[PDB]
């Protein structure tokens, strides 16, 4: 905070700081463009919305606004964090405490203002040429700004799609390689070469319609596969091939489809990409998914809702994921109940306090 | 796409008096005897062999390019390469109402790929059945002196050959006829859909 | 909210916004065109209809209208969400509460109107050139608009088929590659080359009918396979081959047939596409299907029916998937009943309350 | 070094898919001479019989009559897959090697070193996380105690961190099965409050 | 990109009196001038052959480079190679108005890459539907003596050939016509996008 | 990088009196008759063919090497190979202030790779837009006698060839023109970024 004043002047106080320009184009080319970048965010954002929470405040979260439910809110919230590294939540307060409206402001059209002491004073929702200038020079601070970790930038997040932005363009263009190869390719199944007495000679349109009708009827198609095809003088049939037949950038697409899944943190088994068996039997890969890239993400966002929404209340509230009755963690729950349940030496109430039960 | 010439050469624009000098001047039998109007008939045969191999025009004759459908959305490369000033882009309908247009297109001249390249993305659409028709004047200059002289020498190396030997008789020069033409041929590598 | 009021006047208030152009063409080329895109939607839309629900109001859902049952409604509803990212439900209310008609309006012919404050005021059902202009400037709001998550658009969904639109055109054209290769191909099983004394020479039609009849009778067919075939002077037999025989875009189709199944989220094992064994034994892949792409999808639509239909009632109703007696989740139910049933330390009534039983 | 291999091998395949001209063939037209162009009348005939009747999936394999002068040479594409595929995948492992994460956790392909994620997650919280965390927490225990009067220790929990459950099963079932030593003699070993 | 010439060579700058010394016509005859009309007809036909194979200029006549869109964002390599003192990048408009622009463009002299690189990171913009012609005088020198002499010899080896054989009749030197030209041709290996 | 010569040869430095002796001395018709100033025009054409194939200079003419950006950090190989004594490394700016430098660089002479090779790692930087310019005197010696005599014989084997036959006519010697040149050509194997 003491050094906060020094970085603020360099950027320029009172003026909007934009950060990354090409953020909106990674969405259309990397999330609406390829299925791997599409499925990876949809797999996470529909997983963090499904996790229950532990606190009143959750009555706001259950019904944030019209037409945007509890689970639909976090899909919009985490879906901006995975896409552009930043999450925004406007609170509309007709009432003084616990404001009854939440709105995920998209992070394409939002810009920060550094202000005096380096910590932000303005946020600017910029649609068309129109700005809004939300104000942070107050106590309730009407927008929570959830940052992904960025080491070099002081105001935004890193957005894992930016780290995979080369592997998206490999997977977008290798998939479009095979598309435009199926659309721009002339393979013939042969060529009836007609030289003539000279090195060059055309055949007359009388002879040419004769050549079609014996080729149309008697030689092309499945039903004429293999006629013995008499070739008189001058004529010759050179059959062409198609030498790379399968596998046009097949492994570099399948390797880039795994590096996209690597950056968002989904395992290759969940998304459905082919590859070597790393995880075994989905009791691991679903448990690894909710432990390395979902529950760390959800306990970081819920820790920002636990502090931003407590600024509207008087008493501070904690708000964490449940990490109980989330059915992907049952292999960590069998393993912990059967450990203490088999420990017969310590008594009955001495293990209800370990497994989390109210003792009797 | 018929692309007939409107008018041919006058004949008096051709260098018949100069071609007699490329035939035998400074060395030779004398001026000798050459059927004058014969020598005009070999220049028109050597130009029309180099107008076809180079797709150039060389005398700046008037053309009429009447084609039915536009190939691209807006581009319309013109075949006869050295162009200047579209005379008119009149547009006839299936009955022959012949309604010209005067704006919407800007000819972009070039020796490589002359175009029509309309403004924006809208090039004048075609009446169904009513072929579009483009009149233009393509070539280097009105007189023989306005030509690139290396291309003019390829005519004289070729028109003299049609004069020196009549039938198709057999006979590797460094800058022959073929080596002077190749920097005026059209180098294309598209066999595709656009 | 406040940002929305500014967003409206940028696009234009009171005027219809259409969104996707090609969504009428992706249906014919991606859902009536290929089996993989066809089966993937049919696998999900017939799964969400089979899941029971927990609440009167469900009496409407059981019988919405004539000729369109309960299970047939959600197949029509989810079948529009997977195809075009948007679900629509018209309600006809002769009565004030619980309107006795539901109709899945197709999302090709529906368009939104932004209205004044950014949240929609009109929906326009446009067939032909004829409109309807449903009105949202009231409390019951006669159309629930279920959005899939779209980060860039403010009014529509993303429609996973749009994310797989490259892999559909690969799979459609590679499958049509092999069709038209079997239909346009001239392979011969040989060529009887007849040069002659000259470099060129035809054979007379007297000699040519002799040449057919010794080829028709004595050399072609299964029964003449391998006759020793005397060749006199001038005649010669050059046997042709067919150098790419199998496998014309065989793996690039099979990789694209997996990326279509990847985008909708179905596992490769359920749909039947070939590929490496990711899931093991169908107790997982069916359990993965009803946990990553069905029950998150069904709990998101049911959360919108719980709020739109409660606008017709006085009291608000919750409406969630059952997540019980759905037989793909039996491996999550064995695992949880045998954990607590074997926990003998806590008493009998202390585990009926954990498993969801009525206590005794 | 392994970053610049992995960055440039991945950018190799990107710009190869973006700068590459492969043709599916070439219609060579020599002519009577060794060289000869074809007129733009003939050339639009040649496009339109190629655009309509030969390209595309729906025209795959037409028999393609070639008169005198014309000839079709089909080109190939000899390295098709696998442009620096293993040297990127070896460099993608050396980056994961240096930070100390196992290849199984991050998701890179490779030979099966660890078995079943009860190890590789336990190896991750024992070779590169908990040694890293007990080193920073030992510096917060000393820097923040300079603000207090009494010195405070501050260490990782090394308990109810669910990647170390395989080191906790293995230690509770060892002493729980040791029936010779009594009940209070093993609550003091496992870390329990004694009774 | 049209690249026409404003003015041709004067003809009096060509060394007809020295080309006559080359071809061994004759020394002291009283006629001495029966070939003057044709000797410069082959010198202009051999320079224009070597101006196209080398993309050089050799007499430093003035050019006019009328183009519409810039080839690269800032560079704009000129075709005719040995340049000096680009006169005017007058920027015409869609129709009519021609405004010469100092515009903050430089000129990077080179025999291989005669660029016109801009200093403000962007050349002067182009009115949509209008061309940008560049007047520049490109060549080695004004008179014949300012040439590289080996390139001047390659004209004399070539124009002597056109004088000695008229039609394309076939007829190995260490430094022939071709081996003198090849250190003046343009060596390029880019077929790419940039 | 224009690299025009400041001054050409005087012409009186060339061995025209000796080349008449290589043409026909000791055996021949007589001294015979040769257009003297013609024989000077074939020596300048044979030297300029060997100055280009060898990248040497042979008469020690004055050069001016005006290039924009330094290729390496410090090296700057000079193209014309046998060098001696940089006249000046004056440095003009974009406006033409022409501020010379007198220290910071030490020309390292060599027949293989002549350099500039500044002291340490700092070579005079370039004013933005203001091309650097290097004047040097490159070649063997001032007179014809200071040359390597095998390279001088390659001129006489070549200048006599341009005298003996004019057009490009066909005609394997052990030490011909080409075999005497190859130990003076520049042998380079770099096609790379440095």
């Amino acid at each position: 905070s003491v050094t906060g004043r020094i970085v603020a002047m360099a950027s320029g106080a009172g003026r909007p700081v934009w950060g990354p320009r090409d953020t909106v184009s990674l969405m259309r080319t990397g999330f609406a463009g390829n299925p791997v970048g599409f499925r990876s965010v949809k797999l996470i954002a529909e997983a963090t919305a499904a996790v229950p929470l532990i606190c009143p405040v959750l009555d706001l979260l259950r019904r944030p606004n019209a037409g945007q439910g509890r689970a639909e809110l976090f899909e919009a919230l985490i879906g901006q964090i995975l896409l552009s590294g930043n999450g925004y939540l406007e609170a509309v307060c007709p009432e003084p405490g616990v404001p009854r409206e939440l709105h995920v402001l998209r992070s394409d059209r939002m810009a920060v203002v550094p202000g005096a002491d380096g910590w932000p004073v303005g946020y600017d929702y910029t649609v068309g040429g129109r700005k809004h200038r939300f104000d942070m020079t107050g106590h309730p601070d009407p927008i929570c700004h959830i940052k992904s970790f960025h080491p070099t930038d002081d105001h935004y997040g890193l957005s894992p799609m930016q780290a995979a932005a080369v592997a998206l363009d490999v997977h977008n263009a290798a998939s479009a390689w095979s598309k435009a190869l199926l659309d721009n390719a002339a393979r013939p199944s042969g060529a009836i070469i007609y030289k003539g007495a000279d090195g060059q000679g055309v055949l007359a349109p009388e002879q040419y319609e004769r050549l079609i009708f014996e080729m149309e009827t008697h030689h092309q198609g499945a039903r004429n596969a293999g006629r013995p095809m008499l070739l008189e003088g001058g004529l010759d049939w050179k059959p062409m091939g198609f030498s790379p037949s399968d596998m046009e950038f097949h492994e570099t697409k399948a390797a880039a489809a795994r590096e996209i899944a690597l950056a968002f943190g989904v395992p290759p088994m969940l998304i459905g990409i082919p590859g070597d068996a790393t995880y075994a039997n989905y009791a691991e890969a679903n448990r690894a998914f909710y432990r390395l890239t979902v529950l760390p993400l959800l306990t970081r966002v819920s820790a920002a809702l636990a502090w931003w929404l407590s600024g509207y209340l008087g008493a501070q509230i904690e708000l964490k994921p449940d990490l109980d009755q989330v059915p992907a963690l049952a292999v960590e729950r069998d393993q912990l109940w059967a450990r203490i349940g088999a420990a017969g030496f310590l008594s009955n109430s001495e293990k209800r306090v370990l497994l989390g039960l109210p003792p009797t | 796409m018929m692309l007939n010439e409107v008018t041919a050469v006058p004949g008096t624009a051709l260098p018949v008096a100069e071609f007699r000098d490329h035939l035998r001047l400074g060395t030779g039998f004398a001026d000798l005897g050459a059927e004058d109007a014969a020598l005009l008939s070999y220049l028109r045969a050597a130009i029309a062999a180099i107008e076809g191999r180079t797709a150039k025009a060389l005398i700046s004759r008037g053309f009429r390019l009447a084609l039915t459908a536009w190939r691209w959305g807006d581009m319309q490369t013109l075949p006869i390469a050295p162009v200047a000033t579209v005379t008119a882009l009149r547009l006839v309908d299936a009955a022959g109402v012949e309604t010209p247009v005067a704006a919407g297109w800007r000819l972009v001249p070039d020796m490589a790929r002359p175009r029509i390249e309309a403004l924006g993305a809208m090039l004048p659409m075609i009446p169904t059945g009513g072929r579009v028709e483009i009149d233009f004047t393509a070539g280097f200059g009105a007189s023989w002196s306005a030509l690139p002289v290396d291309l003019a020498q390829a005519v004289f190396l070729l028109a003299a050959q049609y004069y020196e030997l009549r039938h198709d008789g057999a006979a590797a020069m460094p800058f022959g006829v073929m080596a002077l033409i190749e920097r005026w041929r059209t180098v294309r590598v598209l066999g595709g859909r656009p």
